[PDB]
RNA sequence: CCACCCGAGAUUGAGCUAACAGGUCUGUGAUGCCCUGUCCGGGGCUGCACGCGCGCUACACUGACUGGCUCAGCGUGUCCUACGCCGGCAGGCGCGGGUAACCCGUUGAACCCCAUUCGUGAUGGGGAUCGGGGAUUGCAAUUAUUCCCC
């Protein structure tokens, strides 16, 4: 059993696949804890810290990320992992955990589940 | 989403599906 | 005398070459001399690069009037030059396959087992996904080969159809509109001419079919 | 569109070619008016005391240098270019793809991020202006076309 969700930012897109596993997190085939900017490392790590590593202990995810810049890619990744876990605990796990987890994410940060629809404006002749 | 970003997302998800499904010379003679 | 007429095809002047080619085609189509000219074409290909297209034009114009073993050897040599990545030889020899399967040859020229083998061998190229010059010819010759296989032996043709239908459905994801229309037209032609009239013979298909009904269920 | 039933009528009578502010074309007025250059060579096209304005680069430590790491989009292309070889660099040679969501191109961009040197110094900030040499586009680079090294 597996799900596939996406998150976005200005142009950065992240596609996350969520399968039964043991708690290893892959983004572009690379581990979560080695993505280049360390100054935003906790911004990458907020869903795990808010939910605990025990909720991730029976699942694995792989995220392919394309577009954007460094920061936009990080935000798309965190939206992708949050939406992937919400979709998985909605589809194959009971709904009460999905609702309480969704409440935790949305009280901490709306952009963990709702896309920011801001993009560059066009210039007209 | 809109055309361009959704197109990129769709092709990206398709490539992820194929790389999940992923994990000799041409038939030079007709009869064995 | 036939050898003397045949030897001037590879002559570099177009007026000499075209006249020799048309004369050989008129002699064969107007046969005990087919084996000799087929062996001459095979040896001329194996010797050689621009003359390759010339006796490939000979092969395109002369494949139906050949014996079965010489057809098999010619197709083996043709797939040998398919091992090269040159584009013009690929397009011309796909045109040769089109002329071979379009004429609907008899059992003496082409057998059903040979058709099944050449169908299974042609699956290895499928140029990439979106080339649209050789993919059109590849779909067209595979369509004609499947039509000829169904015409020879219908149950084997329907058995081999689901793989081609799956590849056509996959090829419908190409961004080109022309290849999509061509795949739709090819599958429609196979459904109308090769699938429809045999359904009284096949009968009703359920989820536990065995014979050609299971193949129909698979391509559905 | 055709034919037909019903229906009085499923079409019977009146009025309306025209138009050229787009024009064109060798004609008509003893038509009104005002008068009686080309090719060629060379140079200059801001040459600079100054006044008034757009801009680019900086006056550094929230920075410069060296190395490492890792992410775009709108477009364009028979001049865009992959790749191989030579040179330290500009560049040179050969061999392929692309009239294109097919090839450049999974456009391996820069800021940014991570380590090194620097230490308040008109200084490793800043690059103007010059001296020497090489290369490239052109018929032709002098009054520096453009690029590279010191």
């Amino acid at each position: 059993q597996s799900v596939q969700v996406f998150g976005r930012k200005k142009t950065a897109t992240a596609v996350a696949h969520c399968k039964r596993g043991n708690g290893l997190i892959k983004v572009n085939g690379r581990p979560l804890e080695m993505i280049e900017p360390r100054t935003l490392q906790y911004k990458l790590l907020e869903p795990v810290l808010l939910l605990g590593k025990e909720r991730f202990a029976g699942v694995d995810i792989r995220v392919r990320v394309k577009g954007g810049g460094h920061v936009a890619q990080i935000y798309a990744i965190r939206q992708s992992i949050s939406k992937a876990l919400v979709a998985y605990y909605q589809k194959y796990v009971d709904e009460a955990s999905k609702k309480e987890i969704k409440d935790i994410l949305i009280q901490y940060d709306r952009t963990l589940l709702v896309a920011d629809p801001r993009r560059c404006e066009s210039k007209k002749f | 989403v809109g055309p361009r970003l959704s197109r990129r997302i769709l092709q990206q998800a398709r490539q992820q599906q194929e790389e999940l499904e992923a994990e000799r010379e041409r038939t030079t003679r007709l009869g064995p | 005398v036939y050898h003397g007429l045949l030897s001037f095809t590879v002559h570099p002047k177009p007026k000499i070459r075209k006249a020799a080619q048309h004369g050989v085609c008129s002699v064969l189509k107007g046969h005990p001399a087919a084996i000799s000219t087929a062996k001459f074409c095979i040896q001329e290909i194996e010797k050689s690069a621009t003359t390759t297209l010339h006796m490939l034009t000979l092969l395109k114009d002369l494949l139906p009037c050949f014996p079965e073993g010489l057809v098999k050897s010619c197709s083996e040599t043709l797939l040998r030059v398919m091992t090269l990545s040159h584009v013009l030889v690929t397009a011309c020899a796909m045109q040769a396959f089109h002329s071979l399967f379009h004429a609907r040859p008899g059992l003496s020229t082409l057998s059903a087992e040979l058709n099944a083998q050449i169908i299974t061998a042609l699956y290895d190229y499928v140029p990439s996904e979106n080339d649209l010059q050789p993919l059109l010819a590849w779909l067209k010759v595979m369509e004609k080969a499947h039509i000829n296989l169904v015409r020879l032996q219908w149950d084997l043709g329907l058995g081999h159809l689901p793989r081609f239908f799956g590849t056509a459905v996959t090829c419908l994801l190409s961004p080109h509109s022309q290849v999509l229309t061509a795949a739709t037209q090819s599958l429609k032609e196979i459904l109308k001419e090769c699938v429809a009239p045999h359904m009284a013979d096949i009968g009703s298909v359920t989820s536990s079919a065995s014979g050609p009904a299971q193949s129909v269920a698979k391509m559905f």
